[PDB]
């Protein structure tokens, strides 16, 4: 239910909560795991440009430490591109959460970021929430028939579904079993150059607060 | 290719209402907000309001609170502001707003748009003005030519229409008790006067009462 | 008047149909993989990638907030890949060969170049043929145009792989994965 | 509101010169002021935005500067293209304020008016008025104030003025001066007289005129 | 609880948002793959006691790029068999969702 017309003021800010999609990867490498993320840049400012949206650009940087993973959110800069700081949960407001990609480290010739790669992830939707503000691209005329009365303002349709998890079971984890590196998917079949070698996880299924 | 087409002129009665409108293209006229500005003459700019065409959520200045009604419409891509029971004091230019779609500040503007409250229209008459024979002949002769009490502006006044015509400042038309008054003086030797006699024509573009008058 | 709302269930990642090879060794058809007229179409259908990441652009900035002051977008983004590996093969064309490929297309046997074909071996009726310049009662005069293909008319994702061919597999992910099938 | 207090209300100025609007406000706004350009006849343009980021077009002389309640722009070698009448606008606030207008004029070095007085016309008498009129020509500066007069007597009701704008030739300025009374109050009084006060001259300018004369 | 009477008013209608059936599927091919809907069609010669109804028939068509899938609503048309315009999302309200037919 969504009544119409709309009830309430100016602001009408909430408190709320919610988790996460369950994440299980494991990466081996010696040169260090590369990723990316959705980033802004520059436009064309030749052309009169209709509306003005802000163009996004692809950008593949090597993986920190302490930067955050996916959390169904998709994998954008949020510390730029949501300039009310409002609407991400309260960890993710002020970095950018990257993501791997598999496709262009497999494709190096050289092949010396993977030697094994797991990776496992669930997630569904429990709620439905609208999102507030002005639409940029409010919809066209000819897919809806007006209305006179209650029906004056149009709602803004701006929906976004909340991430839920799922159960957890241990029959699916992914830790505390060996792996033998019979063959290697690259060419470098588990030569360590440099002397040096780049393991990562990222496990959330463990974590209690 | 954006443009934000205004009305120059609007001339009206003082209480009665007036609709203001400005014509938007070469954007998406549902994806920005709209605002409307006045500048008092002698005086900076006063912004108005707040308004969008897209919902039709409206914002108002509470020093223009139930002076302006801003209402607009979408098929036609225009937004109107409606002044109600308008007085001498906004007697004023106007434009409406547009900003990038970022939107720190207003990017385009339109035209403008001045707006004069009185009653009847009047022609003018026109008077020459000779020297004293006092102040005796030094170099320059200064002569003199006086428009008075008319309503509306335009009015063009030209000596000799045009013939000899360099050096004239025509001053600008001061209102006062809704009629306006201009004059111009003309500086030349002293040689041609009284040899030429120079003359001063008006033109009207209105009830258009061209009168010519010797100085 | 009933209607319901599907909603659709938890997405592993297991229950996934891609970034996984697939040989071919028997097709379902008659055609056991060849390609006449050099070209495929392949087409997919995701529904379990379609996150939708949405924007937020200001109006005027200050630290108390009204809800008028910021203006949203809602944009979505996918993207792709596709890998192949080929196999060449010859036809030996001889006389009781031509006329089965005439039968199934002719744009097949004209794009080889090596010949024209007259359609009929004659035709026994006289088909009533005209000369004196049209002026006496009309007839459907039908000007032909071959239009080059019939596929022209609709809209596809066009991709190009007229300057991505190889010869040598193993600096490639599939082929490091086809030749430990095959033991070459 | 918080309300803008630019200053100066006008500059004189050649090309050349470093110049500086001053523009303050009541508020920590935090940098968020667009500076603006109008000449006669004519539209705002945009020439700065949030105090520091030009837009598109515009040359490098434009820089601005600041922080905190006070802002002000820098122009060196300013050109031809730059005269006209200049605002500073903040944008935070219900309501938003603009800037209190500096009409940017051009220097030049200072002449003494060619003011000349006239008897009044004789086709307003018959109408039954007489209008007198002291014309102030081609001086400098803007500034000036005028003295009306009557058998010695100053008067300071239905006086009527009118400024123009700069010319653009020789940057000068030319002032019409009007006093307006009726039929009957014009021929009792026989002394009449305008007195501008200037700098090139510590004593005003001297005209004057009589009925019984002309 | 759907309780009686019915509220009155001459319209109830409010904004939801709803999900999709998930889906995965891939076919590949010498010539593009063929897909089908239902669309209204033509009628009969004139009967007496008939109610207003459209018929319904089958067209094969070639499977553009952009045309959406079927989402538990039914492979068939949105445009012309929708006066109201308000029973389906944006996405499939003005469309003609198909479905490729594995036995063709």
């Amino acid at each position: 239910s969504n009544r119409y017309p709309a009830q309430p003021g100016s602001d009408n800010r909430e408190c709320l909560s919610m988790d996460y999609k369950q994440t299980q990867l494991c990466l081996i490498g010696c040169k260090p795991p590369t990723g990316e993320h959705w980033g802004k840049g520059v436009a064309c400012n030749n052309n009169a440009a209709a509306t003005d949206c802000p163009p996004l650009e692809l950008f593949n940087s090597i993986i920190e430490d302490g930067d955050m993973v996916d959390t169904g959110f998709g994998c954008m800069d949020f510390g730029t591109l949501q300039a009310n700081k409002s609407d991400v949960p309260i960890d993710i407001c002020n970095s950018t959460c990257k993501y791997p990609d598999y496709l262009k480290m497999a494709s190096e010739p050289y092949g010396d970021s993977l030697f094994f790669f797991l990776r496992r992830e669930q997630m569904f939707v429990r709620h439905f929430f609208n999102r507030a503000g002005k639409l940029g691209e409010a919809v066209p005329d000819d897919l809806y028939i007006k209305g006179s009365g209650n029906t004056a303002v149009i709602q803004s349709s701006a929906f976004f579904p909340t991430p839920s998890g799922s159960i957890v079971t241990s029959e699916s984890q992914l830790f505390n079993k060996p792996y033998w590196l019979q063959r290697a998917q690259g060419h470098n079949n588990g030569i360590c150059w440099g002397n040096q070698l780049f393991v990562t996880v990222v496990d959330t299924t463990r974590s209690t607060n | 290719q954006v443009q934000l087409l205004q009305s120059g002129a609007e001339l009206v009665r003082p209480g009665s209402s007036v609709k203001i409108s400005c014509k938007a293209s070469g954007y998406v006229f549902t994806s920005y907000w709209m605002h409307w500005v006045k500048q008092r003459p002698g005086q900076g700019l006063e912004w108005i309001g707040q308004i969008y065409p897209g919902d039709g959520g409206t914002h108002y200045n509470g020093n223009f609170r139930d002076k302006a009604t801003l209402t607009a419409d979408k098929s036609s891509s225009t937004a109107y502001m409606h002044l109600s029971s308008l007085t001498s004091e906004d007697s004023a230019v106007y434009f409406c707003a547009r900003k990038i779609y970022d939107g720190y500040g207003f990017s385009y503007w339109g035209q403008g748009t001045l707006v004069t409250v009185s009653a009847k229209t009047t022609p003018p008459s026109v008077y020459p003005l000779a020297p004293g024979s006092a102040a005796q002949t030094n170099s320059m002769v200064t002569l003199g030519c006086l428009v008075k009490g008319y309503f509306p502006e335009p009015v063009t006044v030209t000596w000799n229409s045009g013939s000899l015509s360099s050096g004239v400042h025509t001053f600008p038309a001061v209102l006062q008790s809704d009629l306006y008054t201009l004059s111009s003086s003309v500086t030349v030797p002293s040689s041609p006067r009284p040899s030429e006699t120079v003359t001063c024509n008006v033109a009207h573009p209105a009830s258009s009462t061209k009168v010519d008058k010797k100085i | 008047a009933f209607f319901p709302t599907p909603s659709g269930s938890i997405v592993t990642s297991e229950s996934q149909l891609f970034n996984k090879p697939y040989w071919l060794q028997r097709a379902q058809g008659h055609n056991n993989g060849i390609c006449w007229g050099n070209q495929l179409f392949v087409t997919v259908v995701d529904t379990t990638r379609s996150t939708n990441m949405t924007l937020c652009t200001e109006v005027t900035k200050e630290g108390t907030y009204k809800n008028d002051n910021f203006k949203e977008y809602v944009r979505h983004v996918e993207e792709y890949d596709l890998q192949f590996v080929f196999q060449l093969c010859k036809i030996t064309l001889t006389a009781e060969i031509m006329t089965y490929i005439h039968t199934m297309d002719s744009n097949i046997l004209e794009d080889w170049q090596f010949g024209l074909t007259p359609p009929p071996s004659a035709s026994l009726q006289d088909t009533y043929r005209f000369v004196t310049s049209q002026a006496i009662t009309c007839q459907k005069t039908a000007p032909p145009k071959e239009k080059e293909d019939p596929l022209n008319k609709y809209t596809f994702w066009e991709v190009n792989l007229k300057e991505k061919f190889s010869a040598d597999l193993d600096q490639f992910p599939l082929g490091r994965k086809f030749l430990l099938q095959s033991g070459l | 509101d918080i309300q803008m207090t630019q200053s100066p209300a006008s500059l004189s100025v050649s090309v050349g010169e470093t110049v500086t609007i001053t523009c303050r406000a009541s508020e920590n706004i935090y940098s968020n002021l667009i500076w603006y350009q109008q000449k006669q006849g004519k539209s705002p343009q945009l020439l700065v935005y949030a105090a520091t980021n030009l837009a598109d077009g515009v040359p490098s002389r434009f820089s601005g500067s600041g922080s905190g309640t006070q802002y002000s722009l820098k122009i060196n070698s300013l050109q031809s293209e730059d005269f006209g009448s200049y605002y500073c606008q903040h944008f935070w606030g219900t309501p938003l304020t603009f800037g209190a207008g500096t009409k940017l004029e051009i220097k030049r070095a200072d002449a003494a008016p060619t003011v000349s007085i006239f008897p009044p016309s004789s086709e307003q008498l018959t109408s039954g008025g007489a209008s007198v009129v002291c014309f102030l020509n081609n001086f400098y500066p803007k500034d000036i104030n005028v003295k009306w007069k009557i058998d010695g007597s100053e008067r300071q009701n239905g006086v009527l003025n009118s400024w123009t704008d700069q010319d653009s030739k020789d940057s000068t300025y030319s002032m019409s001066s009007t006093l307006t009374l009726t039929k009957d109050e014009y021929e009792r009084h026989n002394s009449y007289t305008c007195e501008a006060t200037h700098k090139t001259s510590t004593s005003p300018i001297v005209k004057s005129f009589n009925r019984n004369e002309c």
